């Protein structure tokens, strides 16, 4: 009863935000059934090449953050998107797309969402709107592949 | 026995914690209480007040070392050089008692900032320089000392499977020789997650290249690992342009085997950098799936592989950390506590728990300079004449050698 959260993004786009705020492993209720989640961090290692490929193999489940401020941000999520392929060779996976607000439209955020078989969501910063809605989707996501 | 009292003062907020020692005779009278009055949070105003304050150096330990460490994440060298100054020359007028004190600390905590950090000192502070050296002269008061040094800081295609050739534990010294180096330069400040985090951001390109150059080196090693196990030369950014060389599984193995010996000897080396690198690199996607030739692998390298993956002559005592923890840490840091309190006043509680951190990176860096490690310019022109493959180069030589099933 244990699923495997990765957060992918860049730098200053606020994935250790998002995290931080759900929390503050843990204990949680999904569908009134107890189960536990690891959320792991690629925060601050985020240009190290070989390490994100170790924590793709173990991971189950992952969110793909950028801000909806700047376009370079989200211009990284197909790498990320593509390193998580390569590690696992599997189309079919748990995965969500993250605007994180804190210029790029709304319009070309759901573009990508409809490129891949994949819901998007947006989320605020300390807002915290949708912030448990994003990772208790995941986890039903791979529950569903368990 | 031990009490702790909150105060206030004009832009800060203090908090005194007195302990009472029992004394060494058990009959004698209670000797002076061990007192610690804190700054907790203030203005970046009252930071330079508390800064230049006498009584700082021993009610306040470590808010010197931690302010100078951390400023650049909530201020500029120049503004506080600035408000350093603007102080001294307030109290030019003031009774020379006072003066003479103050601007005795000002030299202590210069002359501390100088010799901590040095690279803090360009040609931005110029004008502060001459601030400062007005004063001096000014007001007639190590002065020469400190003006001395500041104005001379502010004022002045090789193979990449030939790796067999070499014997491992001479890779690893080598390996280890640039990666100290790296973490020796490392400017502990540049890992602050307020400004690590932000490294990507429209106009952050030439900020942290300390770390980054740690980062580089990292990556260097790791794509030496992944190039060298696949044989292969990258000749372009294109997924197809790269050299193969035909291999058959039993060959490959010798090149697991020896960067799995290379990744032990940086262990003993305590090295845990370039073990982190080799390690991510063999469980790397690309030549995990080499199963052929992992099975064609030494039953002793397994299991010295397998205790290296758990953990994630005068060969000189020292240590080169795996930095990524500490980027981690201090990034996570920086998300879990604000900047700033509701009234404006700068939290200095979140700067001392960024400060312990880039204290452990200070000890570990002092402990890093009791190597004796010897350059080899065999393996070093090598190193440098490497070029290593892309992860979608990589990915399309895999499948080109051992094709899935």
């Amino acid at each position: 009863a244990l699923h495997k959260v990765i957060m992918v993004g860049s730098g200053g786009v606020g994935k250790s935000a998002l995290t931080l705020q759900f929390m503050y492993r843990k204990k949680v209720v999904l569908d009134g059934e107890e189960v536990q989640i690891d959320i792991l961090d690629t925060a601050g290692q985020e240009d190290y090449a070989a390490i994100r490929d170790n924590y793709f193999r173990s991971g189950e489940g992952f969110l793909c953050v950028f801000s909806i401020t700047d376009d370079e941000s989200f211009q990284a999520t197909q790498e990320f998107r593509e390193q998580i392929l390569r590690v696992k060779n599997d189309e079919s996976i748990p995965f969500l797309l993250v605007g994180n607000k804190c210029k790029v439209p709304l319009s070309e955020c759901q573009l990508r969402a409809q490129q891949w078989a994949v819901p998007y969501v947006e989320t605020s910063a300390k807002t915290r709107e949708n912030v448990d809605k994003v990772f208790f989707d995941l986890m039903r996501e791979i529950r569903s592949r368990k | 026995s031990v009490s702790v009292w909150d105060e206030e003062e004009d832009g800060a907020t203090f908090t005194v914690t007195s302990r009472q020692y029992r004394p060494l005779d058990p009959l004698a009278p209670l000797p002076p209480p061990r007192s610690s009055r804190r700054l907790r949070a203030g203005t970046l105003e009252a930071l330079v007040r508390h800064l230049l304050d006498a009584r700082t150096a021993g009610a306040d330990m470590m808010f010197t070392p931690a302010l100078l460490a951390t400023h650049r994440a909530f201020t500029s060298t120049p503004a506080l050089f600035g408000l350093v100054a603007d102080r001294l020359e307030a109290l030019e007028s003031y009774p020379p008692g006072e003066l003479e004190r103050t601007t005795g600390v000002a030299i202590s905590v210069l002359s501390t900032w100088l010799a901590s950090h040095p690279e803090d000192f360009g040609s931005e502070v110029k004008g502060q320089l001459d601030r400062l050296e007005s004063f001096l002269l000014r007001t007639g008061y190590g002065s020469a000392d400190l003006i001395r040094n500041l104005r001379a800081r502010v004022d002045p295609p090789a193979d990449p499977t030939d790796v067999l050739v070499f014997l491992a534990d001479h890779l690893a010294e080598q390996l280890t020789l640039l990666d100290a180096e790296l973490f020796l330069n490392l400017i502990p400040s540049q890992c602050l997650g307020g400004l690590w985090g932000h490294r990507d951001r429209p106009g952050h390109s030439h900020l942290c290249p300390s770390v980054r150059a740690t980062v580089t080196q990292f990556n260097k090693v790791a794509g030496a690992v992944v190039s060298s196990v696949l044989g292969a030369t990258s000749i372009g950014e294109g997924p197809r342009e790269v050299t193969v060389r035909p291999l058959r599984p039993p060959q490959r193995a010798r090149l697991l085997e020896k960067w799995i010996r290379v990744a032990e000897e940086c262990r003993l080396l305590r090295n845990f950098s370039s073990v982190y690198a080799v390690v991510s690199a063999l469980q790397s996607s690309p030549i995990h799936r080499l199963r052929a030739a992992w099975g064609e692998t030494t039953r002793d390298s397994l299991r010295v592989f397998s205790s290296l993956c758990q953990i994630f002559g005068f060969r000189g005592g020292g240590v080169v950390p795996y930095l990524g923890t500490f980027l981690k840490d201090l990034v996570m840091l920086d998300a879990a506590s604000k900047d700033e309190l509701e009234n404006g006043y700068i939290n200095f509680d979140k700067r001392r728990k960024e400060f312990a951190i880039l204290s452990e990176l200070l000890r570990l860096q002092k402990e890093c300079r009791g190597y004796d490690l010897r350059p080899n310019s065999d393996i070093q022109q090598w190193l440098q004449g490497l070029q290593p493959l892309t992860e979608a180069q990589s990915h399309r030589v895999s499948c080109e050698v051992e094709p899935p099933g």
